[PDB]
């Protein structure tokens, strides 16, 4: 599956993980993920290994071989694991769980247990890391975004809205803007600080974006730091412009008939390096690839028997 | 400073006691509030002399029967360290027994079997004082209490429970000493020997195996080798399998097999449990039925029956594994709330009284529950409705399983996906249509639905203050005549279910969509919300009486099932104070009743809170 | 058992012969004959055995009217059922008698409970028809039930009007408040009319709204009636009597009949008994209100005999309403 | 005597009997006298009427010591209690209910022939 420079992976409740190519439109292979569902997917930066985070275990999947089983099934976390994240070299993999623990484990070794642990009062929603790989934004269920220092373990915590569940967070590669998204349908964007190791890493909030009137789930910056995509529970994803946070782009799957409502949420998004094609997952069994400029159905990845949740996307020249 | 404080307290307390006693004498029936206030003043300042003489004079002057309202609280402080307070408590209890032994024997019987030394010997002393003039009634109550405790849990029952617990301990906790501690009472009752036909049959069937296991245990702690332990486990497993296969066959117990003494006694002078009332003739235990129906639930209660001296059957549900003292005190608090709602004319007109039953604990593990007639559990009601309509009982649950067969294994928002899919694709109007169908006429339907909504609001707010959890549909019941809601199990009061590790409850009360649809079609913004506001105002204004009733939990080990115990109890009461005053949600802020009720309705209706509920709670319902 | 019996269809729809039934005696006789013929043509032998006793004892026929209709109805085919529905609709629509309407609404709710299902009385199972019939029949719990069925089928501001009205005429100001909150949440765009406050028992606000709407439209009937109702409820007898004197000279006689009740009440409150004599003339003599107010006038003039038979007539007229309610 | 309102409380069935007269009898004079008695006794508060007949009881509801209950029809009520079983068994049930309603009543002895 690692032959093509362009690769994406998909997973959900069907106890399987599927892989797709940009211009194929047909699943390459389906690999079983029995015994549990799946919450997150991520392809390592080196494009040699995929982490699938589900319930009480994180599974590792090869990218160059031909239809193997899971190769390393890490276990130990007593409850649901919610997020994944890798270093640029891929040795250290970050993660957050529903058991009030945000952890960092090893990948290039045979260690069978965690390497670093961090406590937080509430379960950890999706976690993300600063591009320089020296700071962690951890999103808890209590709404308190945690700034965690990798070189001093300093745990700053900012709650921009009391008693709400922040659902996801993402920081652009340029380390200029960072976005967080919660169940209130709001996108909170803060300016970064141009620090390296000065321990400052100050975050300066900006104007609030009423992204949705419904539970907003996944917010992600583009690799070019030009556009942001926020997909929510109202079957709507909005692609805001980083320049002014305006919007002329709607991503909806509403049938339009009141008798066909509750079709399914959009559960995630993934930009491309060029950032003109965006792939998102939709709990109506299906993943959709659109183009931001026109917002039309470029491809639909049929094959999932049950609903889809999480996606990963890696591309190369 | 301290001396002036004491002087001010005494000069503002002694007039308080005098006035309260005068008001109680002038009330004659509507005096639960005043009696509780007197008890609070007596407990907090009775040891002070002048307060002591004032209380003595008031007690001597005041009618005795009034104190029947507050028998538990008195016994909850029977072991007060202060000399004068304890002396007056004992004298008052002795008087209450002298004139009204029927009301006070059962709580005293419960207190006698207390592990605490002070409570134990005080209860023994008061029972001796009772005996001094009513030896017959005292021993009769003791005998019937012991026999009903015996019938509550058969030797089968406690042996099965102990074997189950040992299996968890040895394999789960690897606690062999814990196993020995758990088993020691079982060996103790073996040494006690059989005393009924069922006990003798169980002896002849399994006692030899049990003694052989005891012998390998003797070998174990005489040598210290797990080989003897495993030899014991062999017969433990065999007897456990035998008893487990036998248990479902005990669908109905005949008394002569399990308790011939109940059959021997007839035309008793003891009052039927939970029916004594000094203003009416005493209904007495004429006989006991020759067969007890048994429910197939996990705890296995017994549908016991009495034939009263008035010829009317009195049905009870006899529990053996639950602490019924909590249920009794919750019934007392419900009685206080009923008094409060009747006192206010606005709430009095609306019939906001909480339906309640009689709870008679017999020990720290067993008791009797009044079997309320013409009532159906919400689970049973919905089951009957869906069987009748050919709708499938678990339709929402299997819709969730179809969307996610591992529904329990998802993250929060994925669980919200599944839960909202199940809710939005199912009508959820079972209770509305069922209230309509179970009503003779639209007049009766409207009356029943008004009562249902108002009682649901009353119990929602009271349970929230009470922290009453585990409100699953089987724990709610509906009247076939009045329509009021009845809450029957109170084993998870004070947010106990909201802190347990496994499937913690994230809602204050049950307000699922099925209930809200049975309300006015316009929703819960009307009758329900307004009744909640009314009840919260009534409770917040009279929070002193609620705290007075709840002090019984402060000075008892009831919530344990020891300064840690006191710390936990005061923490729970602080939480209840926060709920009543309004500082529950944010300690730094106080909320008016509309705001608090809106927040609580949002919490009880939120899908994030509802989806996390354990599946058998039927949050989708 | 004895099996079923053939429901003679001809005589069955013949028993529903409301074509030439006009007077109250006619309609009571129609109800009696229908309740007897249902038993006579009942399919179940158990009911038909009671027909002979019902004939000589009508209350038996009244007791089994619902069951007798169920037995007769379950045998008819689609076309015969449709004819029966048409005749039932005609019976409900024809004349508003408390006894006959009460019996028919009781039958409707009985069929609603029965496994046969609600009577397909119209496209809406007679929900609208039965609701309005219950409303004007003084039986407001049935009216509430059918109005809530209307609401479930779809909420409209008119359904909210009627639902507030019914709930407050059931003495449920809290339910009416709930309906108001539903309106404000889901219909905040529309401007809440004066009739809402009138039915919410918000008499002061209702009067304010009626005044604010009347200044733009002089001499409007419905506005006048609502303003008078608000004034009577508020106890403003002086203003009510001033309004009555001002507008009595131009009101239509049909609407003057509606004027008369509140006019007489206000005049009594003040004490212009000649004005009461003038107003009570318009109140019909066949209504309890008319007889009672005529008795009041007679007593003020000290015609004790006249007031006595007026009170007797008032009781006789109130007998039907009291029996129905 | 002015013994008003109290008769409802001391005779809870009085109001029910007076109202039931309006349903049963047809003579206009008797009905007018029934209405006269109803008015003379007073228009009882519906809540007070419920209290008199016991549908609402604050003596037991507000009592601190709860008390156990002392036990373990119209055509519509008959259907409600009979809706579980078919109509074929409902017809004889309601027929017998009405027949017994007449038959226990001795004042209708002249119908007891046909009833049997
Ligand atoms: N007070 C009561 N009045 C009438 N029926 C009752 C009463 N208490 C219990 N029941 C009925 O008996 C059933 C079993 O009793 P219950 O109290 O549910 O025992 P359990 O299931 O062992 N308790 P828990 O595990 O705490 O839910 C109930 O579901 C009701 O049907
Ligand atoms: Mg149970
Ligand atoms: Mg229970």
């Amino acid at each position: 599956v690692g032959s093509d420079p362009v690769i994406l992976a998909t997973a959900g409740y069907d106890h399987t993980v599927r892989f797709w190519q940009a211009h194929s439109g047909i699943c390459t292979r389906t690999v079983q993920h029995q015994d549990s569902q799946v919450n997150a997917l991520e392809v390592t930066p080196d494009r040699s290994m995929i982490a699938a985070a589900g319930y009480q275990h994180i599974r590792m999947y090869d990218l160059n071989s031909n239809n193997p089983n899971p190769i390393i099934s890490y276990d130990g976390v007593n409850k649901n694991i919610a997020s994944v994240g890798f270093h640029e070299d891929g040795r250290w993999m970050y993660t957050g769980g529903e058991d009030c623990t945000a952890r960092i484990w090893d990948l290039r070794s045979r260690n069978l247990q965690c390497q670093r642990i961090f406590q937080v009062n509430a379960p950890i929603n999706c976690v993300c890391l600063h591009p320089n790989q020296a700071e962690l934004i951890v999103g808890d269920q209590s709404g308190a975004i945690h700034i965690w220092d990798l070189k001093t373990d300093h745990n700053e915590q900012l709650i921009p809205e009391p008693e709400v569940s922040i659902t996801s967070a993402h920081i652009d590669p340029d380390a200029s803007y960072m976005a967080a998204v919660n169940s209130t349908g709001n996108c909170y964007v803060w300016n970064l600080t141009g620090g390296i190791g000065d321990e400052v890493t100050q975050l300066i909030p900006k104007t609030k974006i009423p992204a949705h009137t419904r539970y907003a789930l996944q917010c992600r910056f583009s690799p070019d730091s030009t556009l942001l995509a926020t997909c929510s529970a109202d079957q709507t994803c909005k692609i805001w412009r980083t320049s002014n946070f305006s919007l002329m782009t709607e991503l909806s799957i509403k049938s339009g008939n009141p008798g066909e409502s509750s079709r399914g949420w959009m559960w995630g998004c993934a930009f491309s390096g060029d950032s003109q094609y965006i792939v998102t997952a939709s709990s109506d069994n299906l993943a959709r690839l659109w183009c931001v400029e026109t917002g039309e159905i470029k491809r639909e990845y049929g094959g999932h028997q049950k609903a889809v949740v999480c996606l990963a996307f890696n591309d190369s020249v | 400073v301290t001396e002036d404080l004491s002087k001010t307290l005494l000069m503002y307390t002694v007039p308080a006691v005098q006035g309260f006693f005068r008001s109680i004498s002038l009330s004659r029936g509507n005096n639960l509030q005043d009696t509780l206030r007197v008890l609070t003043l007596w407990f907090d300042y009775g040891h002070w002399p002048d307060v002591n003489e004032a209380l003595v004079e008031g007690v001597k002057a005041i009618q005795i029967d009034t104190w029947l309202q507050v028998i538990p609280q008195l016994i909850a402080r029977i072991d007060t360290p202060r000399p004068l307070v304890g002396r007056l408590i004992h004298q008052l209890l002795t008087d209450i027994g002298r004139y009204h032994p029927q009301a006070l024997i059962y709580p005293l019987t419960v207190a006698s079997k207390s592990t605490t030394t002070a409570r134990h010997n005080a209860a023994n002393k008061i029972l001796k004082n009772m005996c001094e003039h009513s030896n017959t009634l005292v021993q009769q109550a003791m005998m019937v209490s012991e026999e009903l405790i015996r019938v509550a849990i058969l030797w089968h029952e406690m042996w099965h429970e102990g074997l189950e617990e040992a299996s968890r301990l040895y394999f789960g906790e690897r606690n062999v000493k814990g196993m020995f501690e758990v088993l020691e009472p079982l060996h103790a009752m073996m040494e006690r020997g059989p005393q009924t036909l069922k006990e003798t049959s169980f002896n002849q069937a399994y006692g030899r195996d049990l003694m052989e296991a005891q012998e390998w245990c003797r070998k174990y702690m005489k040598s210290g080798n797990v080989k003897d332990l495993t030899q014991a486990w062999d017969l433990y497993y065999h007897v456990f399998r035998r008893i487990s296969k036998q248990l479902p066959q005990l669908t109905s117990l005949e008394l002569q097999y399990v308790s011939p003494k109940l059959l021997m006694c007839r035309d008793l002078e003891l009052a039927v449990p939970g029916t004594y009332d000094p203003n009416q003739p005493i209904i007495r235990i004429q006989s006991i039925a020759p067969s007890l129906q048994v429910i197939t639930s996990k705890q296995r209660p017994r549908k016991l029956t009495l034939m009263g001296s008035n010829g009317h059957e009195f049905v009870f549900l006899l529990k053996g594994h639950e602490d019924l003292r909590q249920d009794e005190r919750v019934m007392q608090l419900f009685g206080l709330v009923n008094t409060l709602l009747a006192n206010d004319p606005t709430s009095l007109r609306k019939n906001l009284s909480i339906q309640r039953y009689a709870v008679i604990p017999l020990s720290t593990n067993s008791g009797l529950i009044g079997w309320v007639p013409h009532c159906d559990t919400l689970h049973a009601l919905i089951r009957d409705y869906r069987e009748k309509k050919k709708i499938l009982l678990n339709i929402e649950h299997r819709i969730m399983l179809r969307m996610a067969p591992d529904y329990d294994h998802l993250t929060l928002m994925q669980k919200v996906e599944v839960f909202e899919h199940a809710v939005n694709n199912t009508a959820g109007d079972d209770l509305a249509k069922l209230l309509w169908l179970k009503s003779p006429s639209s007049e009766v339907w409207f009356d029943r639905r008004t009562n249902y909504t108002r009682s649901l609001a009353v119990m929602s707010m009271v349970g929230y203050i009470l922290g009453l959890g585990d409100r699953h549909p089987s724990n709610l019941m509906l009247d076939r005549l009045s329509g009021k809601i009845l809450h029957i199990d109170f084993g998870d009061c004070f947010e106990v279910a909201m802190t347990r590790e496994k499937f913690p409850e994230k809602i204050p009360f049950r307000l699922t969509r099925m209930l809200t649809n049975a309300m006015e079609v316009t929703g819960l913004d009307g009758n329900y919300r307004i009744t909640c506001h009314t009840v919260m105002e009534v409770l917040r204004e009279h929070k002193d009486s609620v705290m007075a009733v709840l002090e019984a939990f402060v000075y008892d080990p009831l919530l344990n099932w020891p300064e840690a115990l006191n710390k936990k109890a005061i923490q729970i009461i602080n939480r209840v104070r926060d709920k009543l005053t309004g500082r529950d949600f944010s300690h730094d802020d106080t909320l008016d009743v509309p705001t608090q009720v809106e927040l609580l309705i949002k919490q009880a209706t939120s899908h994030e809170n509802l989806c996390q509920c354990y599946i058998g709670w039927c949050p989708f319902w | 058992p004895m099996k079923k019996l053939h429901v003679s269809t001809i005589n069955l729809q013949k028993a529903w012969g409301a074509a030439r039934r006009v007077s109250k005696d006619d309609w009571l006789e129609w109800l009696r004959r229908l309740s007897l013929e249902l038993l006579k043509d009942s399919s179940s032998p158990s009911l038909r055995s009671c027909w002979a006793l019902a004939q000589a004892y009508n209350p038996m026929a009244r007791d089994l009217f619902n069951a007798a209709f169920v037995s007769c109805w379950s045998e008819l085919n689609e076309d015969q059922q449709d004819e029966l529905i048409r005749s039932i609709e005609l019976a409900l629509t024809s004349q508003d008698i408390a006894e006959v309407t009460q019996t028919l609404l009781n039958l409707a709710e009985f069929m609603e409970h029965s496994d046969k299902g609600p009577l397909p009385l119209r496209d809406d199972n007679g929900i609208v028809l039965l609701g309005e019939r219950a409303a004007k029949c003084r039986a407001y719990a049935k009216a509430l039930h059918y109005k809530e069925l209307e609401f479930q089928k779809g909420p409209t501001p008119a359904i909210l009007e009627s639902l507030i009205s019914i709930n407050n005429k059931l003495q449920q100001p809290e339910a009416a408040a709930g309906v108001l909150e539903y309106a404000m949440k889901h219909f905040g765009e529309l401007e809440i009319q004066a009739t809402w406050y009138e039915k919410l028992h918000e008499w002061e606000d209702a009067l304010v709204a009626y005044d604010k709407k009347m200044d733009t439209n002089k001499d409007d009937p419905e506005l006048m009636l609502g303003r008078m109702r608000c004034l009577e409820a508020l106890g403003e007898w002086g203003q009510l009597h001033q309004q009555c004197c001002e507008k009595w000279t131009l009101v239509n006689d049909e609407t003057q009949a509606k004027m008369a009740r509140m006019a007489a009440a206000a005049a009594w409150g003040l004490g212009q008994w000649d004005s009461m004599e003038e107003y009570t003339c318009m109140i019909p003599r066949d209504t309890h209100d008319g007889a009672f107010y005529r008795a009041v006038l007679a007593l003020h003039q000290d015609l004790f005999s006249l007031a006595q038979q007026c009170i007797d007539k008032a009781r006789d007229l109130l007998d039907a309403e009291l029996t129905a309610m | 005597t002015g013994y008003v309102v109290e008769p409802y409380r001391k005779y809870p069935t009085l109001l029910e009997v007076l109202l039931n007269f309006l349903k049963t009898e047809q003579n206009q004079g008797t009905r007018r006298e029934a209405i006269r008695v109803l008015g003379l006794l007073g228009a009882l508060d519906p809540y007070k009427h419920k209290v008199n007949i016991g549908m609402i009881d604050q003596s037991r509801d507000a009592s601190a010591v709860s008390l156990s209950e002392s036990k373990s029809y119209s055509t519509s009520e008959m259907l409600v209690n009979m809706g579980n079983l078919p109509l074929d068994e409902f017809y004889p049930a309601v027929s017998m209910v009405a027949l017994m309603r007449i038959f226990r009543d001795q004042s209708l002895s002249h119908h007891h022939t046909m009833v049997v």
